[PDB]
């Protein structure tokens, strides 16, 4: 069998191919984050007693 | 391809102020 092979051709063709194969993968991906906070805090007192 | 940025800003402030006005006048000779 491994000298002779286990299969035999009946039939087919002996023309030439040409295949031809053009994979093209992209990705892309984006995040984008912004936080800000502010605060203020302002108080006085006056007393006055004459 | 690789990118990042980053940004901080940070700003603090604090005021104070504190008057005083006190004043003596006596009269009933004698003055104060
Ligand atoms: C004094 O009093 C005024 C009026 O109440 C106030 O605006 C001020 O902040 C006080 N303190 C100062 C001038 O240092």
């Amino acid at each position: 069998i491994n000298d002779y092979g286990t299969h035999y051709i009946t039939s087919g063709s002996m023309g030439g191919i040409y295949e031809y194969i053009l994979v093209i993968d992209k990705a892309k991906m984006e995040s984008l984050g912004i936080t800000s906070r502010d605060i203020t805090t302002c108080f006085g007192g006056s007393l006055g007693i004459q | 391809e690789e990118q990042i940025e980053a940004f901080k800003s940070i700003i603090q402030e604090k005021t104070s102020n504190f008057n005083a006005a006190i004043s003596l006048k006596f009269t009933p000779s004698l003055h104060g």
